[PDB]
């Protein structure tokens, strides 16, 4: 199997900006009998096929603004938008030929604006879930920026790991942010052995997490 | 004009299997080989195998050498590809991919998709939940249990739009759960009411959930 | 049945079904008509797959396949009888142009798989 290693895998660009992805392989992509590179990009936005950019990693495809322009040669290449723009945020995957044929993990491109912390709020198991026998405590983490968070669960102050499930928004077309959703879900007879459930939210926008909780006595 | 046009969205069971077409149009159908390409919801692309029609020539991803099998009919211009045992890892958007040169060397036409889902589950309507608790204050629903995709989620039949995150559908436990979530002053509630609207057309299923105060 | 010379034979008057830009000078080879002569009827019916390497532009020399012929008028002209036609459409190219004044070897399948290079250019 021939290795394609792309960077970075997330890419905050301003509309306007030059922006420039890699992409490496393991072994020599060149052919000698004909001196070309049998390597292609491939463009994909949401909810759409992917669309071919770029092949023998510098022939630009018919049709292709002139803003994208690919380059390299061997083991390391190199996709470049001399002015990226709103329609140019997407997933940029890189594909070889050489032997057989492989996608790179993909580059994804995001509007890039101000840190913004979320907004965190806890939620604790509906009367009519608990009918049921479960028990989910939900936690919204809404409108932050970066994308990158940890968020855990504490009862009764001991983290919980299991049982929890993450659900993330696209970025948002309004304010450029990001949302999250985080559901722990717990046997109603589990949910009724401790008192307090608590969700933690550490994001860079603060050195302390942001803490939302609530007692299920009280 | 080529059109690469592909089967309808498939489920299955585990261990069952599947066959899906690509329905070629608009050039010489043995003339180019055409690749399956897979990608798992919210991972990348990964290169399947190809066929070349003119030859019944197959090249496999290894991964893919027991699990796929590419057939192709010169008489329809159709290809196909067969998934056998399938598992949970298999639930993906499958894509086929008419490839140009004779050594491959890039993808020119790709067709729009076909969607794979594998559980045990059959259709399941959903389990609504409400979520209920500064200037604002931020309600939620939980829509739960429910197969197949989609649900979708309004709130006060659309009069609330601004201040709503619906969140992507987890698979779990062979059933899907959602939530979405509303801002709104703290002046509308619980003074007015808010109410979450659930559609589930697999079900033939409609939902209304008034959020009440705890 | 007909021995290998006279197959080869048979095929030794041929044309080319080119299509020619003189704008550009650009070349596509389409197909090859092997001509109807008084004495060849029996050969060229007897041959029924054509086996054809080709020079394609960015993928150079490859056998592009082993198709069934076809029956088309000589020359497309509709006065003439139909005789061996082989469709270079109907091969595998990758949709690579073949080179029409480079390399190109033809050879002549017969039912009991004799491979006889007919055409050598």
């Amino acid at each position: 199997d021939i290795v394609m290693s792309q960077s970075p895998s997330l890419l905050a660009v301003s509309a306007g900006e030059k922006v420039t992805m890699s992409c490496k392989s393991s072994q020599s992509l060149l052919n000698s009998r004909t001196r070309k590179n049998y390597l292609a990009w491939y463009q994909q936005k949401p909810g759409q096929s992917p669309k071919v950019l770029i092949y023998w990693a510098s022939t630009r495809e018919s049709g292709v603004p002139d803003r994208f322009t690919g380059s390299g040669s061997g083991t390391d290449f190199t996709l470049t938008i001399s002015s990226v723009q709103a329609e140019d945020l997407a997933v940029y995957y890189c594909k070889q030929s050489y032997n057989l044929l492989t996608f790179g993990a993909g580059t994804k491109l995001e509007l890039k604006r101000a840190d913004a912390a979320p907004t965190v709020s806890i939620f604790p198991p509906s009367s009519e879930q608990l009918t049921s026998g479960g028990a989910s405590v939900v936690c919204f983490l809404n409108n932050f920026y970066p994308k990158d968070i940890n968020v855990k669960w504490k009862i009764d102050g001991s983290e919980r790991q299991n049982g929890v499930l993450n659900s993330w928004t696209d970025q948002d077309s309004k304010d450029s942010t990001y949302s999250m959703s985080s559901t722990l879900t717990l046997t109603k007879d589990e949910y009724e052995r401790h008192n307090s459930y608590t969700c933690e939210a550490t994001h860079k926008t603060s050195t302390s997490p942001i803490v939302k909780s609530f007692n299920r006595n009280e | 004009q080529v059109q690469l046009q592909q089967s309808g969205a498939e489920l299955a069971r585990p261990g069952a299997s599947v066959k899906m077409s690509c329905k070629a149009s608009g050039y010489t159908f043995t003339s180019y080989t055409m690749h399956w390409v897979k990608q798992r919801p919210g991972q990348g692309l990964e290169w399947i195998g190809y066929i070349n029609p003119s030859n019944d020539y197959t090249s496999y991803n290894q991964k893919f050498k027991d699990k796929a099998t590419l057939t192709a009919d010169k008489s329809s211009s159709t290809a196909y590809m067969q998934l056998s045992s399938l598992t949970s890892e298999d639930s993906a958007v499958y894509y086929c991919a008419r490839c140009w040169g004779y050594d491959p060397y890039y993808f020119d036409y790709w067709g729009q998709g076909t969607t794979l889902t594998v559980s045990s589950a059959s259709t399941t309507p959903p389990s609504v939940y409400p979520l209920a608790p500064n200037s604002m204050v931020t309600l939620g629903c939980l829509v739960k249990g429910y197969f197949p995709e989609p649900v979708t989620v309004t709130w006060n039949s659309g009069s609330l739009s601004s201040g709503v995150h619906t969140f992507p559908a987890v698979l779990q436990s062979d059933l899907y759960t959602l939530s979405s979530s509303v801002t709104v002053p703290s002046s509308t509630w619980p003074s007015e009411t808010v109410t979450c609207n659930v559609a589930h057309p697999a079900s033939s299923t409609k939902v209304d959930k008034k959020i009440v105060p705890r | 049945i007909p021995t290998d010379q006279e197959i080869m034979d048979a095929h030794k008057i041929y044309f080319a079904d080119l299509n020619f830009n003189p704008s550009t000078g650009n070349t596509y080879i389409n197909g090859m008509y092997f001509a109807p002569t008084q004495t060849n009827k029996e050969a060229l019916d007897y041959i029924q797959k054509y086996r054809v390497e080709a020079t394609l532009q960015y993928s150079g020399f490859k056998d592009i396949g082993t198709k069934d012929k076809e029956m088309r008028n000589y020359l497309g002209d509709p006065n003439q009888p139909k005789t061996n036609y082989v469709n270079l459409r109907s091969y595998f190219t990758g949709g690579e142009n073949i080179m029409t004044y480079k390399k190109l070897r033809i050879y002549a399948i017969t039912p009991d798989d004799r491979e006889l290079l007919v055409l050598s250019v």
